[PDB]
């Protein structure tokens, strides 16, 4: 088994944020102990707490972090936007040959900006491309916050998730989000189906468009 | 003051082999055990392999026994890491990490290294493919429609577009590549431009891919 | 890989090469046994396999009884605490109200799991003996009863071996007040403390470190006696931990170091206090003075740090620089110019002064090397014993290629006319401020009665 | 009723409420075990039960002949004498040939009785174990015989649970010459203990406290073998006597106590010396510098007189002056800031010196405080554990009251331009001499120096 964090976990400057880190029997249940890392995104994961409450030298004094039982939580309170990263709490299981193990991850996300809608466009399979016995939709996602999206192609009233690469959320210049999404087809495909849509899910609302010949 | 450098990481096909080096300085190295831990593309972290402070204890996560081989060399502040018939889902980044004192066991990474890239795959070095998209006044805003084109089925990575040769700056968004299940990227690129300017001003996308030195233009025109 | 380096300028001999297995911490467990609360025995029967159960029966009354009464060189540096803290805070956690029922429940079913105690902290708890079970349904119905009888006497044998573990762990308690070390293999057999050792919260390498070696971690373990109520006996048991393993540690052997005047009591000596036990530790050095609490399993060193001082990293210049300006290392001095030897980890130290007869010979050949007046130094390759007058030393045989190194002895450098011959516990630069504060003293006196 | 007094100034820490159970005394008993002078076994015969008592009677004789055989900080201040002295008078006593026969009469109808020894004192012997009656009564016709036989084997197992006692003594005496210590049950059952203990001649206080603490009675008791003649073996068991009991004792803490320079050579250290145990008696007070010889059985305290110093009342004044006229407290000096830590009983006082890292800790919220450089104290209310570096320590968990004495560390007080930096067995007397020797050193080659010309 492995050590479980809710993914995703959003909150306000100022706020007061806690992770759980849910263990089982075999790692914190037979008491070993638990720590925390920090990682900003694309840099290294540097220490954040160590020995289950402990803080190291020039670690901001709001995080705290506890232990008990099967359980395990780390506190972050007043919250700052240097802080929007990945943290992961992590411990040691006895089972298999012994292995270090690590949470599923939390990335902390700093609500600075409103809620932004998801801004859909979306692009038919060139005529070029459906002379080269191919076919690409294009469905770009741009200008939306939080940096959390569902992409999902719907073929007339039916889903599909064959054939789908989607790009991971990435952050514009202006601080909110822009991804995009390909759907691969056959020229076949796009004139059977009669139209095809695309369906992306944000925060709660939805926005699809569609194309058709 | 307390220093890791990885190196040695880069590009190798399924089935090669790897040896990673991580050299530490600013502290007394023979005293400290030391691990590797990895990290695949949007996923967890994942230890590797453990050293003792002198060579004397080592174990392997279940996942790579028997193909992964670590060492160290006291003398010099390095540690090793042979891989062997590496898999494309090996691909990871891989970190160099040292292993802190504890009262009683169960111990915590103190400091980290800045990691390197190992990139596994079945995959050559390829030419993009362009294909216009062309436009219509459909979603967005009074008299804006988007055009572009879009740059399919490429490796490796990086790809310059720029547009009517670098002329037009305004409203430009190119958008960061998809890694398809083919082991290829693709990217788009697209403008927003007024109605207006449809039937008159030519637009050409010009995409450059130095790797390959191939330079391709795409008009595209509206239907 | 071991090796060995003599300084024939300070008199001294270093061993490097081993490894680490210190003891920081202590782990704390708890073993129970399933007593029969047994009242008197009604049958009176009058046969000698009955008696032999009575008897037998007794003993365990008796013990049961015996415990419930139960529960009414320069070492001087080192720090004071009470090792067996931890496991007595434990045994008095035993003691709170409700404890003892939620552990009879967690193990009930199975043996070995672990237990909530009241304050939050989780331990490993084992049930290794079942006498409740046994006297309660086989014997006690029976006993019970005017005429009791027993047919097989094979059945008392069996009775005998399982009671007799519980007479020898009673007797253990009794002749050490509830604290017995080393751990023997009567509280514990060597497949009950393997079960705890891969069961316990440590790293891997501390599992394969403590399993290879299970005799030391018996003897650096304590076995607290706590409770004994509610038809069950538990005693919590004390066991170390070592949070420090494979660092590089050197065993220092130092011998005094003298003059080779003549006249009698007119040399000068002096002699590095600083023996003992060294290990690296988070760039920081642990020493250990009594080498003795200290263990050797092959090449590996099983320490305690409650016997030892966290020393900074340039302490080492000792060996290699004893006059270097950033740790002053202590020594001692004295008058006291007699013969002595030391023996090292791959050879010997002879301290040969006066008229002392100082041989080293071989099992084969007999004297091999005779030895000069002063501090010198000869390998075990080759060599067995090592004589100084009429008194003979053996020397170790491991092997290891061992190192000379030459250079003049230090105590040839101070002027006898101002040596502190009278300081016990001192150091380079409280030697040196010693001879400087005195020798300046007569020079201006001196000069004062010129004019 | 636990308390425990820190002085920041001192680095020592003095615990309370402790009583006293001082060994004052000895009383000498006779412990015998009726033997069988027996010799040729007459039986040879071919059967397995036959075998089994024959070579468990030859382990009897074996043991005999063994015995056979056997028959023929401050704590350099201390004193030096015979513990076992006491058992040896009395044994040499028994070595009087009307002496042994005198026990034999003395217990012929009862397992215990006293005898008057011809020196002229009462002693407590007892027979513990009749193998004499036993042997020769149900064994020696059997075996004198020619053709013999045993029925049923429970005969054997009986035979060697009668015999096992005497191996297990035999085997502790053979190792340890006659003299062991503790006592161990195969030595006297505590059956047997308290029959001795309940007729001992002592105070009804004195016995309710040997009975509910029989097992410390037994690790400051020797068991001295005496002799073995006619058909009786005998050896003598000195036990403790208490003369004094109840009287309140006191522990004393001490830590090293320096400077805090930044250059580590300018330092300078001064440690109280007088650690250990202290408790009243007859207005005097006994003093124990080696706690570990003293043993602590709940709250109270079990020590030898035979290690002790008896010192003025005054000697308490260290803790609460150490600067009084009347009791010069004894130190030592030293230029060795190393860190160490020193566990109380309510708590943990902490050395910490140099860069050094040294914390406290909880169980449950991690660490708690950081100490300065310096010498601190912390309770053991709340506090589980304390860190030095790499160095880790436990605190008893016994509950009482601890009080925060504050007060400047008095090393700020000595220049160490003078400060005889040297001394190993001093007192603050000695110390203030050797610097106004110092002194004065300077001050007259100044003063020559100043009247030159």
């Amino acid at each position: 088994s492995v050590l479980t964090q809710p993914p995703s976990v959003s909150g306000a400057p100022g706020q007061r944020v806690t992770i759980s880190c849910t263990g089982s029997s075999s790692n914190i249940g037979a008491g070993y102990d638990v720590h925390w890392y920090q990682q900003l995104p694309g840099t290294a994961p540097k220490l954040l707490i160590y020995g289950n409450s402990n803080r190291p030298s020039g670690v901001p004094d709001r995080f705290s972090g506890s232990k008990s039982g099967t359980s395990a939580s780390l506190a972050i309170t007043g919250l700052q936007a240097e802080d929007e990263a990945d943290y992961y709490c992590q411990s040691y299981d006895s089972s298999l040959s012994g292995f270090y193990v690590f949470g599923t991850g939390t990335k902390v996300t700093v609500l600075g900006q409103p809620k932004a809608a998801p801004s859909v466009t979306l692009f038919p399979p060139s005529s070029e491309e459906l002379q080269a016995n191919k076919a690409t939709l294009v469905c770009l996602i741009s200008d939306f916050y939080p940096g959390a999206v569902t992409v999902a192609w719907k073929a007339d009233s039916s889903p599909v998730k064959a054939g789908v690469e989607t790009t991971t959320p990435s952050k514009q210049s202006n601080n909110k989000y822009a991804a995009s999404s390909y759907l691969s087809l056959t020229p076949e495909q796009w004139k059977s189906h009669r139209s095809y849509s695309c369906q992306v899910t944000h925060e709660g609302s939805t926005v699809e468009k569609t194309v058709a010949p | 003051e307390v220093q890791l450098v990885e190196s040695g990481g880069g590009l190798v096909k399924p089935g090669g082999s790897l040896r990673l080096s991580c050299a530490a300085s600013g502290f007394t190295f023979s005293s400290y055990s030391m691990n590797w831990v990895r990290q695949a593309p949007g996923k967890g972290l994942e230890w590797v392999s453990s050293i003792s402070s002198s060579s004397s204890y080592i174990y392997y996560a279940d996942s790579v026994k028997g193909r992964f081989t670590i060492s160290r060399d006291n003398a010099k502040n390095s540690l090793y890491l042979q891989m062997n018939s590496l898999r494309a889902e090996d691909t990871a980044v891989y970190y160099c990490a040292r292993l802190g004192y504890c009262s009683g066991g169960s111990c915590h990474f103190d400091y980290w290294g800045q990691g390197t890239l190992v990139t596994v795959s079945s995959a050559s070095t390829k030419g993009p493919s362009v294909f216009p998209l062309a436009p219509s006044s459909k979603s967005t805003s009074g008299g804006t429609a988007a055009l572009g084109c879009l740059v399919k089925d490429y490796f490796p990575e990086p790809v310059t577009v720029s547009w009517n040769s670098g002329a037009l700056t305004s409203g430009v968004h190119t958008f960061p590549a998809v890694l398809q299940s083919s082991g290829l990227y693709s990217l788009s690129s697209v403008v927003t431009v007024p109605s207006s300017s449809l039937g008159t001003q030519t637009y050409i996308c010009n995409v450059n891919h130095k790797p390959s030195n191939t330079k391709v233009d795409k008009k595209v025109e509206p239907k | 890989n071991i090796t060995e380096e003599f300084y024939q300028s300070t008199c001294s001999a270093v061993s490097k090469g081993y490894l680490s297995a210190l003891r920081t911490g202590w782990y704390t467990s708890v073993i129970t046994i399933e007593l029969s609360n047994i009242k008197e025995i009604k049958c009176n029967g009058t046969d000698a396999k009955v008696k032999l159960i009575k008897q037998e029966l007794d003993k365990y009354k008796n013990a049961v009884t015996e415990l419930q009464l139960l529960m009414q060189f320069l070492g001087f540096l080192l720090g004071v605490g009470s090792a067996i803290a931890s496991g007595v805070a434990v045994s008095k956690v035993l003691h709170l109200e409700g404890e003892v029922n939620k552990i009879k429940s967690a193990l009930l079913s199975t043996n070995k799991a672990v237990v909530s105690l009241s304050n939050g902290v989780s331990v490993l708890t084992s049930k290794v003996l079942d006498l409740k079970n046994y006297i309660d349904k086989q014997l006690l119905p029976i006993v019970n009863k005017q005429s009791c009888s027993i047919p097989n006497i094979e059945t008392v044998i069996e009775f005998q071996q399982k009671n007799n573990r519980l007479l020898e762990i009673t007797r253990e308690f009794s002749v050490n007040a509830g604290v017995t070390t080393p751990v023997s293999t009567y509280m514990l057999t060597n497949s009950e403390l393997l079960s705890l050792i891969n069961d316990m919260p440590i790293t891997n390498d501390q599992k394969k470190l403590m399993s290879n070696n299970v005799q030391i971690v018996r003897q650096q373990s304590y076995s607290i006696m706590s409770i004994i109520k509610e038809e069950v006996l538990a005693y919590v048991v004390q066991l170390p931990l070592y949070g420090v393993i494979d660092t590089p540690c050197w065993k220092l052997h130092t011998s005094p170091l003298c003059t080779t005047n003549t006249k009698e009591g007119s040399n000068i000596c002096l002699t590095r206090t600083d023996r003992g036990w060294y290990c690296d530790n988070a760039g920081s050095v642990s020493f250990f003075p009594q080498a003795e609490t200290c263990k050797v399993q092959s090449n590996r060193v099983f320490c305690d740090t409650m016997n030892s001082l966290t020393l900074p990293s340039e302490v080492n210049l000792c060996n290699v620089d004893i006059f270097n300006p950033k740790y002053d290392c202590k020594i001692m001095t004295s008058k006291t110019d007699v013969s002595s030897s030391v023996i090292t980890s791959l050879g010997a130290i002879v301290s040969c002064y006066g008229k002392t007869k100082c041989t080293a010979s071989n099992k084969n050949r007999g004297i091999i090397k005779t030895f000069s007046n002063g501090c010198d130094y000869v390998s075990n390759k080759g060599v067995d014993t090592v004589s100084v007058g009429n008194t003979l030393y053996y020397v170790n045989k491991q092997e290891g290629k061992s190192l000379y190194v030459k250079g003049e002895p230090i105590i040839n450098f101070y002027d006898p006319l101002v040596f502190p011959s009278d300081e016990f516990d001192a150091s380079i630069s409280q030697v040196n401020e010693k001879i400087n504060q005195s020798l300046a003293f007569i020079r201006k006196s001196d000069e004062l009665l010129s004019a």
